[PDB]
């Protein structure tokens, strides 16, 4: 798998520093590229963590999984603390799609039953019902990944 | 409580440190994970399938506290460890495969020290 | 600071942004570019206070924390006529399952 | 020149920045020359859209924190509409 932690042996301080009005989940992608949550920042916190060098970061919200930033990018690896000094990873909202945003609301509003009740377009139903998860975001960033790799 | 002769402690430290201290062929230090146990807030299913929890610092504290009184007593605190580890961890992973070399060091440690 | 605004004449609304150290009389060479009248048929009103040419818009009250890009500062406009803000179309009533 | 006009299906028209209205791919495609006229997009969803591309074009590749975009829910499924045909 592309996307996973390579089995590294240098340790790396970490500032999870949550810039973002959402309760982030931390997501480490272990060796096998398996997603494995970690425990939870409330908005306006920060957390010292101990991590490894080319180890891999996600960001998401608690509640409803939607993606996030981590120093401008979606993924975080931990580089070399010169002399202890730990790394400073900024988790902020990304700038939505005006399209994405409304499908937050929507879903934050309506329950799944209901769904198919709002007047909309037939195909904005199956927009609400394809909700964010980190899986599916992990196919698109392997495609880039192996495209930068390539160039 | 009260100590052990001086021979024996220095013998249950010699067999510990080479277990611990010791690079599989791969050169990882396997005991590393096994040093501490997961936090009960953090892993709480570990202490609900594992009832007598042990790690490398509990067993080396029992040396000190002079708790075991043989290498019989050191042996069936290690073994305890590996067979724990192999209960909670799935076969074929990493953790679990650590866990057998481990138990095999210890053998060879164990003996290696008998023929002093 | 940069100021976010949205400046209103009946049913115009010029999108634009500034700094809070400009002054009235520079948005009103925004506006003559847009709307091709000069500063002089122009007068502009914040909270239906007419704004003098030589305040800057941090003088009239306009500040980055409250002339935000996703939340613009409304700017009055009126041409050499009464100041007129015309009310925009109505959502429809909230849906039940959206209660 | 730099900036295009946006007509509601109501009237109301909406003076934005090139750059701005070239967030979305349908306006391109649209783009009196500078006019783009929507039978379809009332005036309350038109101007939440265009707060949506100022938004867009301050906070994208820039390194300062970033808000929320708030979107009230009475406007929700008409804002989730024209998005959706905007492509923004």
């Amino acid at each position: 798998p592309v996307l996973r932690s390579v089995n590294s042996r240098e340790p790396s301080q970490v500032i999870f520093c949550n810039r973002s009005p959402r309760v982030v989940l931390p997501v480490w992608l272990n060796f096998d590229g398996e997603p494995q949550p970690y425990p939870t920042l409330p908005p306006g916190t920060g957390r010292r963590i101990h991590s490894y060098r080319g180890h891999l970061w996600l960001f998401r919200d608690a509640g409803t999984h939607d993606g996030l930033l981590v120093n401008q990018t979606e993924l975080f690896v931990p580089s070399l603390n010169v002399d202890g000094q730990p790394i400073f990873a900024n988790i902020t909202l990304p700038v939505y799609t005006l399209k994405e945003r409304c499908l937050q609301v929507v879903r934050s509003l309506v329950k799944p039953e209901n769904y198919r009740r709002l007047d909309i377009v037939r195909s904005l139903y199956e927009d609400l019902e394809d909700h964010p998860n980190v899986q599916k975001d992990l196919e698109r960033l392997t495609q880039e990944r192996i495209a930068h790799q390539r160039m | 409580l009260s100590p052990n002769p001086p021979k024996l402690t220095k013998q249950m430290n010699a067999i510990i440190d080479t277990v611990i201290n010791y690079k599989d062929s791969s050169g990882r230090q396997l005991s590393e994970v096994f040093i501490q146990l997961p936090s009960r807030k953090e892993l709480p299913e570990y202490y609900e399938l594992i009832r007598k929890p042990v790690d490398f610092k509990k067993i080396k504290e029992r040396i000190r506290n002079h708790k075991y009184r043989s290498l019989g007593d050191l042996e069936k605190d290690v073994m305890l460890l590996c067979h724990n580890a192999q209960t909670f961890n799935l076969e074929g992973s990493q953790i679990y495969e650590d866990s057998i070399v481990l138990q095999s060091v210890f053998k060879s440690a164990r003996q290696k020290i008998a023929k002093e | 600071m940069d100021v976010f605004l949205m400046i209103r004449r009946h049913k115009t609304t010029i999108f634009t942004d500034a700094k809070e150290s400009s002054t009235v009389f520079e948005l009103k060479r925004i506006v003559e570019g847009i709307l091709k009248r000069p500063p002089d048929e122009q007068r502009l009103y914040k909270d239906d206070q007419l704004l003098d040419d030589g305040k800057t818009l941090g003088e009239c009250g306009f500040t980055s924390q409250t002339a935000r890009p996703q939340a613009p500062a409304t700017v009055g406009l009126a041409f050499r006529e009464a100041l007129c803000i015309e009310p925009f179309s109505s959502p429809p009533e909230l849906p039940d399952v959206m209660k | 020149m730099m900036y295009v006009k946006l007509i509601s299906s109501d009237g109301h028209e909406f003076i934005v920045k090139r750059e701005h209205a070239l967030t979305s791919g349908t306006i391109k495609a649209m783009l009196e020359t500078n006019e783009v006229n929507f039978r379809e997009i009332p005036s309350h969803v038109l101007s939440k859209v265009c707060m949506y591309f100022t938004y867009k074009v301050r906070y994208t590749n820039s390194s300062t924190e970033i808000p929320e975009f708030p979107i009230a829910p009475e406007i929700a499924l008409e804002l989730l509409m024209a998005a959706n045909f905007l492509d923004c």
